[PDB]
RNA sequence: CUCGA
C-alpha cells in the first residue's frame, strides 16, 4: 500500500504456519503480551481481526542472534554509573539482571540521581531498587515499540486500543499525487522511509551530472558515473501508484547515503502518509455524527487528497476444439463507434479514456453450430448474416472501473514469448484512474481516529477563521473523550504552533516552562517541522506555553488563544460561533478503503453452476448473501412473502427468476415462486 | 391532529390500521388489490371482463401499491378473512 | 427515507428502467433498452427517478442481531457512491460511521413491497421489541444539543430581575417571538430564566387545572411561565396538547417523553416528532461550544497530596511485608484496597474541581456518551491495570493520559487492553452460538389463538410493603409487571376492583394499583397459556414494539430469542451462567434445597457439614451431606428476621434455598412443581442481565422456558 | 427431521431418521424456508393468506 | 459568466398575516447566502411604530400593583407592548387612554390622535374593578426592529414614566430552511423556504417586497462600483 | 536537530534524553 | 432613531487586496451582509482558466518528457496555479515552445489576442540540454470550479489532456463588524469587508460582480405574486 | 492466507 506497509511486512513475526500452531488451537494465552516481549516484539502493533496476537512486529532496536532468539541492546551500568558500552541480551539473559527504565535521571558523569529508581525485574515486576543494583538500562525510551508504532506522536497520551489502530491504519495509507511531510513528527519518519527502500539514496558521494524525470546521473569524485533510474507510475501489489521523483538539481554536491529522489509517501526523505489539514473540533449540523467526517471542497479542487490507482486487465487467445481464439478488431454485430478506440489489432490505444463496458481487447472464439439456441438459429436466419461462427469474448472494463489506458504489453507465441501450452497471444492493459476524495472515502489520523467522509461542503460553507481562511476538516467532539486518544488534541495544538511559529520572551531570562526545552525551540518560523519522540517529546507544560507565544499572521493578529481555541464564523449564516473552538493542524491519511471500490450492486448476473445461486464477491459481479441470521429477522417481522421471494425467484429458482425478469419488462405481475434447485440437489445428495 | 404525511408515510400508518384487524392483514388487503389495479392497466387495451379500475383518482405515474393503499384509507374496498 | 447512490439504483432497478425506457419511447425495443442502461445514456437518470418513486428498499448491516437489523426505507436518489442513512436508526443497526457497509435488497412482488411499507418501515419501528423503550431517539450530538438550550443559567444575560427601585420587572417578554428578537439583538440569552406569555403551548396539567381545569386549555389562551427561551423552543417541537415540561433535557428525560409519546400519541406523530428533535438537536449541538482542548482537561488540585498519602500506606504495607507479618498473597490484596481506595479519592477530587461549563463534563453528564471513569482515567489516573492473568497488578498506573504514561506504565497497560480485544471475539462467538440455539428451540412458537380462556396466571411482586408504612416500588416492575395482562381482578381493602381482568397494564394503571394499597397482582402469562401448539394472544400481552396487544400470527418465539441473544455481547455469573440455565445443566453452584418443609437440624462440624430436617407433618428425617466450603443463605424467617442466617431451629418452607449458589433446576422441578421451576429460571436468567444494565422483559425469557417443559417422560406404559 | 438435520449433529439425526423411517409434515418455519413455501407465521398463516378483496358496490361512471 | 434560469417565487398563505414563501430553484448553494439575509432584513429593516414608554396615574415609586384593576403593573405593559399601531408622523406622539367604572378596557377605548391608527381595537388591556378608574399615557414612535427598554431610560421624564421594549418591526417571527431540488439531474440545487408571521399592519407579501427593495438598494452600492458581468437571468 | 547523519531536512526535536545508540 | 442611507467607501491595502466599509447598518445586520458577499465572492465571480492541455510527446498524464525534471502529472499540477483572463468567452489556444538548458516559466507562454498571463514568473518545468517542451493550452471562461471534462463526454481525441478548471479569481474573503452597543438612542453596525484577488481582476471589480449577482437575485422578492 | 465492521 505504502512504503511503511512494506517495511512492516518484512519485520513481521508470525506464529501461524507449518511447525508453529493452528489458528484453531491458539488460545487466549498465546496471543496476549508477555513481559519478555519488552524491546523485542511490539505490544501495540498487531491486527485486531482473527489474527490478533498471532502476528506481531519486531521492535526497533531488536535483532536476532544465530540461535533464533531476539536480542535487545542495553547500556551496562557498572556501579550506578552509566556507560556507553552497549551489549545485546537475549530474553533469558535479561532476567538474570535488573535493568533501569530509559528515562532515568542521570548525572553528567553517569550516576543516578535517586537511590531508588524504577527498574524491571524477572517475571514482570516493577519496583524501586537501590542505585547500586542497576546492572543495565534501556537504550532509548521508544525501545519497546515497533517502527510503525514509533511514528505516532504523543503516543503516551493514547490508550493501547486506539494506538493499535493508529499503527495498523498508517500501513493502509494511500500514496497521494503530491506528498507533504507532517508538521508534527516523531523523528522516525526519516529512517522509516530510507530503510523501507522506496526512495533513491546516493551510493557514493559526488555531483549531479544530469537529472531528468527519467533518471539521475551522479559524477563521483574518482571519476566513475552511477545512474539511478526512476520508477514512474508503476502499479504496486495493491493497486497503489508507486512513483519516484527526483529531488536534487543539476550540479548539486550530494554526500554518500543521501536521498537524491523519493518515491510514494515520501517528502524530502520522510514518510508522508497524509497531508496537514486545518481541523476544527466541533459538531456541525450532524454531518459528522459519531465518527463521520466533514471535508472542505478545497481538498477536491486542489487535489490534496487525490490519489492515483492502477488496475491490471488481462486476456489470452487460446486454441479451441473448433479453431483458435483470435484477437481482432472485427467483432460480430458491433458498430464502428464502440471499436473506435481500438487500433487495427483490436487493442485499445494508449491514452484513451475508457468507462465500464468499453472494449479493451477484441477476442472472438469460434462456437459450434450444434451449440445454437433454436431462437438464435432463427434470429441468425432472419438477419442473413452467415459466416459468424464466432462469438464475442472480448476483454471489457469491469463495473466500477474507469480511467486512462497508460500501457499495453503483448505476448505472442509467434514472437518467441513463452506462453502456457495452448495459448497463442496474451495482452495486458494497464488502466490508471485519478481518484479525488469522495463522499464515503475512509480517512484517519495517527491516533486510531477513523471515519468516512460524510459531507464535502463548498469552501464558503466551511466555518472560517478571522482572516477568512476556512478550515479543511471538521472532526466531531463527541468521538474524542471516549477513545482516550488525546494525542490528536495535543497534535492539533503543536500542529498549529508549527504552522504559525513562536517566539519565547527572552527578556528577563528564560521562562520557567521553557527551561527544559532546547535552545533551538525558543524561536520557530512558520511551517516549521518538529519531532515528538515516543515516550519522550513535548510535555504539557511546554505545549501550554507555546500556545501563549504563537506568531501572528501577516496582518499582525493572533488567531488562536492561549487555550488553543479560536473564534470561527458560520459560513452558512455569517454569525460567529457562540464559543471558541479548538483549531489547529492535524495529519490526516487517506486509507485504502474508498467507495470507488466498495460500492457494488447487481440486478441479475452469473450463478454458481452447482447450486444455481448467485455468485459471491464484487469481482465476480455477484449478489449479496441474505444469511441465516437475516432470515430470522424476516420471520420476526412476519414478512413471509419477502422471505419466500428472497429464497426463490430472486435466488435459485431456475424458471422463476427468468419469468420474473420477463414479468417486469412486460409490466405484468410477479409470478408464483417455484421450488429451489438447491433443494433438488439436497435430495439427490441424500440419495 | 398531525403534520402532513410526506412521501411513503402517506396515508398515515395509524389510520390504515383502523380499517384492518392487524398489521399482517393490511399487507394482504393492499397487495391483492394492487395486483388487481396492475392487471387493469395491462388488460385495458385488450380483453373484456377486465378487473375493476382504480376506485380513487390516481396521480400521474402513481404506483399501484400507492393507489391501493389510498383507497383502503377511503373505505372503498371490502375484505374476507 | 434513505439516500442511495444513483449508480446503485440504476443497476438495482435495471429491469424496471428498461420497461419505462420503451414506454416513453426513449428506446425502440426492450433489447436496445438494455444497451441504454449498460451505456448509461442521459435519458436513464430522468427515467430512474420515476421508477424508484415510493418503491421501498431494505437496508441491513451485519450482524443481524435483532429484527431491526433490517429496516425498510423510501429511497431518494443522491449523487456520490455512499449510502445515506438516517441518524436515528443507528442505534438499531449498532452502526457507527468509521467504514461500515450496508446491504440493500429490492422487494419485487406487491406483497413484498407491502410487507416493507407496513411491517418493516423504519418509522413504524421506533420502539425496541425486546424492552419497549425507544431506539430512534436523540443519542449523541442530538442529546447534547437539546441538553444545551434546556439549561437554566443564573448569571446569563437577559435574565429576569424583580422590580426594585424606579425600574419595574426586567426580563418579562410578551411573546416568545419577542424573546427571540431580544436574543437576536443580544440582550437576552437562550439559556436565561425569563417570564414569557405563551399562547400555543398547553400548560402543565398541574397549572392547567388552576387556570382552566373545568375545560382543557385552548390554543389561543395565554398563560405565564418561568422558563428559558430555549425551553420554549424545545416544547414547540412537541405536539400541541402535550403538557409543558420545564425540566432540563437529559437523555433519560427525553427517553421518558418519547416513551410516553409512543404509548398515548399515534405512530406517525412519534415518527415526525423525533425528526424535529433530530434537526433541533443537531442545530444547537453545533452552537453549544462543545470542544476538547488541553486547557479543558483540568487536573486534580490535590493530585500530589492524594497519592503521597497512599504511597505512604503502600510503603507501610511494603514494610509490613519485609518483616514477614503479611503473606505474599495477602500483600497484593492489601495493596489493591489501598489503590482502589486511592482512585476513588482522585475521582472525587475531579468532580468538585471541574465546573459544569467544562465540555468534558457536559458530554458525560448529559447522557451523550462516555463515563466519568473515562474522564477520571483521562485527567486523574488510570488506576490498577490487569495483567493477562486476571488479578490487578500490585502497582498502579499513577499517571493520567493527559500527563503522559511512562514507558513501563504504558507497557503494563497494554496487557489488559490486548486481552480485552482478544476475548471480545470469543465472547461474541459463544453469544452468537447461544442465540442460534435459542432460535431453533422457539422458531415454531406462534400466536395462533386470541384467548385460551385459562384463568391461570402467576403472582407478580408489584411492590414491597414496609415497616414504615409506605409501599416501596419493586425493582422488577419494568421487566415483570409492565406490559402484562390481568387474569384476576385487583382487589384492595375496599370491595371495589381497581383494574378489570384482561386489561393491558399501562403506565397509569400501575399507579392505580400502587395508590390503591394492593401490592400483588395475578397476571396472564405465556407459561400458563393452555394451547395445543402456539400461545394465545391474551396470555402473551403487549407487543413491546407495537405498544399494543400482540397480533395473531406474530412469531413471538423468534422475537423473544433475538431479544435475549442481542445483549449477550456484554457479560462476565456471566455468559456461561446463562448457558447453564437455558441448557438445564447441573450447575457449578449446586446449591441444596429443602425437600420438605419443617424444622432445621443443623449438625455442623469442621471435617464436613451434615444437615437434617424433621418433617413438620409426619414423614421421617431426611439426611444430607455437604462440604463446609459453602455458606448458608440468609433466609427470611417466620419471626420477622429477613437476614436470619440459617441456624438450627428455623422454620424453612418447602423448596427453600439452603446454602448460597445456584439450586439445581432439575431438582427444583421434582420438589415444588413445574409452575415454580419456570419462575426460578426466569428471574435467575434475568439477574444475569439486570446485573449488567440490560432490561429484557420476563415475557421473552418465559417463551423459552415454555419449550423446555413441554415434554414429560413415561414411568409406566 | 428436516428442522433438526439443519441445526446440529446432521448425521446423528439423519441416521435415526432413516431407521425409524420418519416422515416430516412440512409445517414449520425452518422447513418451509428450505422448500420455498410461505412460512406459517405473519402474513403466511391461512387467516391472512387466503383473503379476497372486492370493491364496494359504489362505483364510478367513467 | 453564464445564464442561470428558472428562479421563481411562490407563496402559500397559512393565515391572513402569516405566509410561506419558496424561492426555487437557487443553484447550489445560494439558498443560504440570501437565506439568513432575507430573514434579518425582514426582522430589522421595515419601518414600524410601537409604544416607547407609558405612564400610569397613581403609580409613582411602587410599580408593583395598580389599585382598582386586577392586573398588576407588568401585565399592563405586556398587553400594551402587543398593541399594534401605525403612524404617518415621524416625530414621537403621545396617546392617552382613560376609562372609569366597572367593566373592561380595550385598545378601542383608546383615543388616537390624527395620523395614528390602532389595528386591534378588540385587544384586552385591563379589567376594571368596581368603582375603578384607569388613566395611562402612551408614547408611540417610529423605528425599525426591536429596541430594549433600557436604552429608553433617558426618554422618560422623572415623574412616574416607565420605558418599555419597542416592537417596531411589523413582522413577529421569521424562520427559514433550505432543501434540495433537482433542475437537471443534479440534486444539489437549493430550494429556500421562508415562513413569515407578521402583525396586521401589513401582509407577508408587502413585508417581503419591502425587504427586497432595501436589499437591492444595499447591494446596489457594490453594483455601482464597476458594472461588470455576473451570473444573471 | 534530529538525525543529523544523512543530510536530511532539519526537524527540531523536543528531546530531553540523548540517544546512545542509533537505530 | 431614524434612517440614514448606508454608504460604501473603498480602502486599498495592496494591488490585490482592498477593505470595504459599509455603514450605517442596523444592529446585527453587519455579519449577514458580509457573509452574503463572501459566499458570492468565493463562488460566483466570472474568470478564465485552462480547460485542457496538449503536450506533443505524451498521450496522457502518467508519463515523462525527455529532458524535463517533472513528470506530466507534476507539470499539470504546476499549471493549476496559472492565473489568466480571457476576453473571448470562447475556447482559445495558447502555445509554449522552449528548448535547451533553462527553466520554463509562465512568461514563456505566448497568449493569443484577448488572453493574458498574470504571473509570468511561475515555475512550470526545468529543462536540461536534451529537454524540449512543446505545449498547447486551451483556455475557456466560466465561473466557480469545474472538474476535467471527460474524453467520452467531449469530442476531444486521445492526445488531449483535460485539466480541472478553477475559474474563481478571488483568493481570500473575510469581514468584521464593530457594534456600537452604548445604551442610547443610536445603535448601528459598521461592516468591514476584506477582499483579496489573484491579479486577474481588482478587488472592487469582484465585489461589483457579487453586487450585480445579488442585486439580481434579491429582486425576486420585490416582484409581487 | 491477508484485511474491513
Ligand atoms: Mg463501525
Ligand atoms: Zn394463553
Amino acid at each position: 500500500n505504502n512504503p511503511l506497509s512494506g517495511l512492516t511486512h518484512k519485520r513481521r513475526l508470525s506464529a501461524l504456519g507449518p511447525g508453529g500452531l493452528s489458528r484453531e488451537r491458539a488460545g487466549l494465552e498465546v496471543r496476549d503480551v508477555h513481559p519478555s516481549h519488552y524491546g523485542r516484539m511490539c505490544p501495540i502493533e498487531t491486527p485486531e481481526g482473527p489474527n490478533i496476537g498471532l502476528i506481531g512486529s519486531l521492535s526497533v532496536y531488536a535483532r536476532v542472534n544465530p540461535f533464533g532468539f531476539i536480542e535487545t541492546p542495553y547500556r551496562k551500568v557498572v556501579d550506578g554509573v552509566v556507560s556507553d558500552e552497549i551489549v545485546y541480551l537475549t530474553a533469558d539473559e535479561e532476567d538474570r539482571h535488573v535493568v533501569a527504565q530509559a528515562n532515568s535521571p542521570i548525572d553528567a558523569d553517569g550516576r543516578f540521581v535517586e537511590p531508588r529508581v524504577l527498574v524491571r525485574r524477572k517475571a514482570g515486576e516493577v519496583e524501586y531498587v537501590p542505585s547500586s543494583e542497576v546492572d543495565y538500562m534501556d537504550v532509548s525510551p521508544r525501545q519497546m515499540v515497533s517502527v510503525a508504532t514509533a511514528m505516532i506522536p504523543f503516543l503516551e497520551h493514547d490508550d493501547a486500543n486506539r494506538a493499535l489502530m493508529g499503527a495498523n491504519m498508517q500501513r493502509q495509507a494511500v500514496p497521494l499525487v503530491r506528498s507533504e511531510a507532517p508538521l508534527v513528527g516523531t523523528g522516525m519518519e526519516l529512517r522509516a522511509a530510507i530503510d523501507a527502500g522506496d526512495v533513491v539514496v546516493a551510493e557514493e558521494s559526488g555531483v549531479i551530472e544530469e537529472v531528468s524525470a527519467d533518471y539521475i546521473t551522479v559524477m563521483h569524485d574518482n571519476g566513475t558515473r552511477r545512474t539511478y533510474r526512476m520508477r514512474k507510475f508503476a502499479r504496486s501489489n495493491h493497486g497503489t501508484c508507486a512513483n519516484q521523483c527526483p529531488i536534487v538539481d543539476a550540479g548539486d554536491r550530494v554526500e554518500a547515503g543521501q536521498v537524491i529522489a523519493d518515491g510514494p509517501c515520501t517528502d524530502d526523505g520522510e514518510m508522508a502518509l497524509g497531508k496537514n489539514l486545518l481541523v476544527a473540533i466541533m459538531p456541525w449540523e450532524g454531518h459528522n455524527y459519531e465518527d463521520a467526517i466533514i471535508l472542505s471542497n478545497r481538498l477536491v479542487e486542489e487535489d490534496v487528497l487525490t490519489s492515483i490507482h492502477i488496475e491490471e486487465h488481462e486476456i489470452d487467445a487460446r486454441d479451441t476444439k473448433l479453431g483458435a481464439e483470435e484477437i481482432t478488431r472485427d467483432i460480430p454485430n458491433i458498430s464502428d463507434e464502440v471499436l473506435a478506440d481500438l487500433d487495427e489489432r483490436g487493442i485499445v490505444r494508449i491514452g484513451a479514456e475508457v468507462r465500464d463496458g468499453d472494449i479493451l481487447v477484441g477476442k472472438v472464439t469460434p462456437k459450434g453450430e450444434t451449440e445454437l439456441t433454436p431462437e438464435e438459429r432463427l434470429l441468425r436466419a432472419i438477419f442473413g448474416e452467415k459466416a459468424r461462427e464466432v462469438r464475442d469474448t472480448s476483454l471489457k472494463v469491469p463495473h466500477g472501473e474507469s480511467g486512462k489506458v497508460i500501457g499495453i504489453r503483448v505476448f505472442s507465441r509467434e514472437d518467441e514469448d513463452e506462453l502456457p501450452a495452448g495459448v497463442n497471444e496474451l495482452v495486458r492493459v494497464y488502466v490508471a484512474q485519478k481518484r479525488k476524495i469522495s463522499d464515503g472515502d475512509k480517512l484517519a489520523g495517527r491516533h486510531g481516529n477513523k471515519g468516512v467522509i460524510g459531507k464535502i461542503l463548498p469552501v464558503e460553507d466551511m466555518p472560517f477563521l478571522a482572516d477568512g481562511t476556512p478550515v479543511d476538516i471538521i472532526l466531531n467532539t463527541h468521538g474524542v473523550p471516549r477513545r482516550m486518544n488525546i494525542g490528536q488534541i495535543l497534535e492539533t495544538h503543536l500542529g498549529w504552533c508549527a504552522h504559525s511559529g513562536w517566539k519565547v520572551d527572552a527578556a528577563k531570562g528564560v521562562p520557567d516552562w521553557a527551561a527544559r526545552l532546547p535552545d533551538e525551540l525558543l524561536e520557530a518560523q512558520p511551517n516549521a517541522i518538529v519531532s515528538t519522540p515516543v515516550f519522550d517529546g513535548a510535555q504539557e507544560a511546554e505545549l501550554q506555553g507555546l500556545l501563549s507565544c504563537t506568531l501572528p499572521n501577516r496582518d499582525g493578529d493572533v488567531l488562536v488563544d492561549a487555550d488553543g481555541k479560536a473564534m470561527l464564523f458560520d459560513g452558512r449564516s455569517g454569525e460567529p460561533f457562540p464559543y471558541p473552538v479548538t483549531v489547529g493542524y492535524m495529519y490526516i491519511m487517506k486509507l485504502h478503503h474508498l467507495v470507488d471500490d466498495k460500492i457494488h450492486a447487481r440486478s441479475t448476473g452469473p450463478y454458481s453452476m452447482i447450486t444455481q445461486q448467485p455468485l459471491g464477491g464484487k469481482a465476480q459481479f455477484g449478489g449479496q448473501r441474505f444469511g441465516e441470521m437475516e432470515c430470522w429477522a424476516m420471520q420476526a417481522y412476519g414478512a413471509a412473502y419477502t422471505l419466500q421471494e428472497l429464497l426463490t425467484i430472486k435466488s435459485d429458482d431456475t424458471v422463476g427468476r427468468v419469468k420474473v425478469y420477463e414479468a417486469i419488462v412486460k409490466g405484468e405481475n410477479i409470478p408464483e415462486p417455484g421450488i429451489p434447485e438447491s433443494f433438488k440437489v439436497l435430495l439427490k445428495e441424500l440419495q | 391532529g398531525y403534520d402532513t404525511p410526506l412521501g411513503i408515510t402517506n396515508p398515515p400508518i395509524d389510520e390504515l390500521l383502523d380499517r384492518v384487524s392487524s398489521k399482517y392483514a393490511l399487507v394482504i388487503y393492499a397487495a391483492k388489490r394492487a395486483r388487481q389495479i396492475n392487471d387493469y392497466y395491462n388488460q385495458l387495451g385488450e380483453g373484456i371482463l377486465e378487473y375493476v379500475g382504480p376506485l380513487v383518482e390516481p396521480g400521474l405515474q402513481e404506483k399501484p401499491l400507492s393507489i391501493a393503499l389510498r383507497e383502503i384509507h377511503a373505505d372503498l374496498l371490502e375484505h374476507t378473512e | 427515507q434513505c439516500g442511495l447512490p444513483k449508480l446503485m439504483a440504476l443497476e438495482l432497478f435495471k429491469p424496471f428502467v428498461m420497461k419505462r425506457l420503451v414506454d416513453l419511447n426513449h428506446a425502440q425495443n426492450i433489447k436496445s433498452a438494455k444497451r441504454m442502461v449498460e451505456r448509461q445514456r442521459p435519458q436513464v437518470w430522468d427515467v430512474l427517478e420515476e421508477v424508484i418513486a415510493e418503491h421501498p428498499v431494505l437496508l441491513n448491516r451485519a450482524p443481524t442481531l435483532h429484527r431491526l437489523g433490517i429496516q425498510a426505507f423510501e429511497p431518494m436518489l443522491v449523487e456520490g457512491k455512499a449510502i445515506q442513512l438516517h441518524p436515528l436508526v443507528c442505534e438499531a443497526f449498532n452502526a457507527d460511521f468509521d467504514g461500515d457497509q450496508m446491504a440493500v435488497h429490492l422487494p419485487l412482488s406487491a406483497e413484498a413491497q407491502a410487507e416493507a411499507r407496513i411491517l418493516m418501515l423504519s418509522s413504524n419501528n421506533i420502539l425496541s421489541p425486546a424492552s419497549g423503550r425507544p431506539l430512534a431517539m436523540p443519542r449523541l450530538d442530538m442529546v447534547t444539543g437539546l441538553y444545551y438550550l434546556t439549561t437554566e443559567v443564573p448569571g446569563d444575560t437577559g435574565e429576569y430581575q424583580p422590580a426594585s427601585g424606579d425600574h419595574p420587572e426586567t426580563g418579562v417578554y410578551s411573546s416568545p417571538a419577542e424573546a427571540i428578537m431580544a436574543a437576536d439583538r443580544g440582550v437576552l440569552s437562550v439559556r436565561a430564566k425569563i417570564k414569557v406569555r405563551l399562547t400555543q403551548l398547553r400548560p402543565p396539567v398541574e397549572i392547567e387545572a388552576e387556570l382552566f381545569g373545568h375545560s382543557g386549555w385552548q390554543p389561543g389562551d395565554a398563560w405565564m411561565a418561568e422558563t428559558t427561551l430555549g425551553r420554549v423552543m424545545f416544547n414547540e417541537l412537541l405536539p400541541l396538547g402535550y403538557p409543558f415540561v420545564n425540566k432540563q433535557m437529559h437523555k433519560k428525560v427525553q427517553a421518558a417523553i418519547i416513551n410516553d409519546l409512543a404509548e398515548r400519541y399515534p405512530m406517525i406523530v412519534v415518527a415526525q416528532t423525533v425528526d424535529k428533535l433530530k434537526d433541533a438537536g443537531f442545530y444547537w449541538a453545533t452552537r453549544s461550544g462543545v470542544t476538547v482542548s488541553m486547557a479543558d482537561v483540568l487536573v486534580p488540585p490535590r493530585k500530589k497530596e492524594i497519592l503521597d498519602h497512599y504511597e505512604e500506606r503502600a510503603d507501610k504495607v511494603e514494610k509490613q511485608f519485609q518483616r514477614g507479618a503479611l503473606n505474599h498473597d495477602e500483600r497484593n490484596e492489601a495493596l489493591v484496597e489501598i489503590w482502589k481506595e486511592a482512585t476513588d479519592e482522585v475521582g472525587q477530587a475531579l468532580r468538585e474541581h471541574y465546573p459544569d461549563d467544562n465540555p468534558i463534563i457536559t458530554i458525560v453528564d448529559s447522557g451523550a456518551t462516555g463515563n466519568f471513569t473515562q474522564t477520571r482515567t483521562l485527567a486523574g489516573m488510570k488506576g490498577l491495570v490487569t495483567n493477562p492473568k486476571g488479578e490487578f497488578i500490585p502497582r498502579p498506573v499513577k499517571s493520567s493520559f493527559r500527563e503522559g504514561l511512562t514507558v513501563l506504565e504504558y507497557f503494563i497497560n497494554t496487557h489488559g487492553a490486548r486481552k480485552g480485544l482478544a476475548d471480545t471475539a470469543l465472547r461474541t462467538a459463544d453469544s452468537g452460538y447461544l442465540t442460534r440455539r435459542l432460535v431453533d428451540v422457539s422458531q415454531d412458537v406462534i400466536v395462533r389463538e386470541h384467548d385460551c380462556q385459562t384463568e391461570r396466571g402467576i403472582v407478580v411482586e408489584l411492590a414491597e410493603r414496609a415497616p414504615d408504612g409506605t409501599l416501596i416500588r419493586d425493582p422488577y416492575i419494568e421487566t415483570s409487571a409492565y406490559a402484562r395482562t390481568l387474569g384476576t381482578d385487583a382487589v384492595d381493602e375496599a370491595g371495589n376492583v381497581i383494574v378489570e381482568r384482561g386489561q393491558d397494564l399501562g403506565d397509569p394503571e400501575i399507579d392505580a394499583l400502587l395508590a390503591a394499597g394492593i401490592t400483588q397482582v395475578k397476571v396472564r402469562s405465556v407459561l400458563t397459556c393452555a394451547t395445543s401448539t402456539g400461545v394465545c394472544a391474551t396470555c402473551y400481552g403487549r407487543s413491546m414494539a407495537t405498544g399494543k396487544l400482540v397480533d395473531i400470527g406474530e412469531a413471538v418465539g423468534i422475537v423473544a430469542a433475538q431479544s435475549i441473544g442481542e445483549p449477550g455481547t456484554q457479560l462476565t455469573g456471566g455468559l456461561p451462567r446463562v448457558q447453564e440455565l437455558f441448557e438445564a445443566r447441573v450447575p457449578r453452584g449446586k446449591a441444596p434445597i429443602a425437600d420438605v418443609t419443617g424444622r432445621v437440624r443443623l449438625e455442623d462440624g469442621e471435617r464436613f457439614y451434615k444437615i437434617t430436617i424433621v418433617p413438620d407433618d409426619g414423614g421421617e428425617e431426611v439426611v444430607y451431606d455437604k462440604i463446609s466450603k459453602r455458606q448458608r443463605l440468609r433466609v427470611f424467617k417466620h419471626e420477622d428476621g429477613s437476614e436470619r442466617v440459617l441456624s438450627d431451629g428455623d422454620h424453612v418452607e418447602v423448596g427453600q434455598q439452603l446454602m448460597e449458589g445456584s439450586a439445581d433446576p432439575h431438582e427444583v422441578l421434582r420438589v415444588q412443581g413445574p409452575r415454580e421451576v419456570q419462575i426460578h429460571l426466569v428471574r435467575e436468567v434475568q439477574e444475569v442481565y439486570r446485573a449488567q444494565g440490560v432490561s429484557i422483559h420476563d415475557k421473552h425469557i418465559e417463551v423459552i422456558v415454555r419449550q423446555m417443559l413441554r415434554r414429560v417422560t413415561i414411568i409406566d406404559s | 427431521w428436516l428442522s433438526a438435520a439443519s441445526f446440529q449433529e446432521t448425521t446423528r439425526v439423519l441416521t435415526d431418521a432413516a431407521i425409524n423411517c420418519r416422515s416430516d409434515k412440512l409445517n414449520g418455519l425452518k422447513e418451509n424456508v428450505i422448500i420455498g413455501k410461505l412460512i406459517p407465521a405473519g402474513t403466511g398463516i391461512n387467516r391472512y393468506r387466503n383473503i379476497a378483496v372486492q370493491p364496494t358496490e359504489e362505483a364510478r361512471a367513467a | 459568466m453564464l445564464i442561470s434560469q428558472r428562479p421563481t417565487l411562490s407563496e402559500d398563505v397559512l393565515t391572513d398575516n402569516r405566509s410561506q414563501f419558496v424561492i426555487e430553484p437557487l443553484e447550489p448553494g445560494f439558498g443560504y447566502t440570501l437565506g439568513n439575509s432575507l430573514r434579518r432584513t425582514l426582522l430589522s429593516s421595515i419601518p414600524g411604530a410601537a409604544v416607547t414608554s407609558i405612564r400610569i396615574d397613581g403609580v409613582l415609586h411602587e410599580f408593583t400593583t395598580v389599585p382598582g384593576v386586577k392586573e398588576d403593573v407588568t401585565e399592563i405593559i405586556l398587553n400594551l407592548k402587543s398593541l399594534v399601531v401605525s403612524s404617518e408622523e415621524d416625530e414621537p406622539v403621545t396617546m392617552y387612554l382613560r376609562k372609569q367604572g366597572p367593566g373592561e378596557v380595550t385598545a378601542g377605548d383608546i383615543v388616537p390622535p390624527a395620523g395614528v391608527t390602532v389595528h386591534n381595537p378588540g385587544m384586552h388591556i385591563a379589567t376594571l374593578n368596581d368603582k375603578g378608574k384607569l388613566e395611562v399615557e402612551l408614547v408611540v414612535e417610529r423605528g425599525r426592529g426591536y429596541v430594549p427598554a433600557v436604552q429608553n431610560r433617558a426618554s422618560g421624564a422623572e415623574i412616574g414614566r416607565i420605558p418599555v421594549d419597542s416592537i417596531y418591526s411589523p413582522v413577529l417571527k421569521v424562520t427559514y430552511k433550505v432543501d434540495a431540488t433537482r433542475v437537471e439531474q443534479r440534486t444539489d440545487f437549493d430550494k429556500l423556504i421562508l415562513d413569515v408571521e407578521t402583525k396586521n399592519s401589513i401582509s407577508p407579501r408587502d413585508a417581503l417586497a419591502s425587504a427586497g427593495k432595501t436589499l437591492v438598494e444595499l447591494f446596489g452600492l457594490a453594483r455601482e462600483l464597476n458594472v461588470e458581468a455576473e451570473g444573471i437571468e | 536537530s534530529n538525525n543529523s547523519v544523512p543530510g536530511a531536512p532539519n526537524r527540531v526535536s523536543f528531546a530531553k534524553l540523548r540517544e546512545p545508540l542509533e537505530v
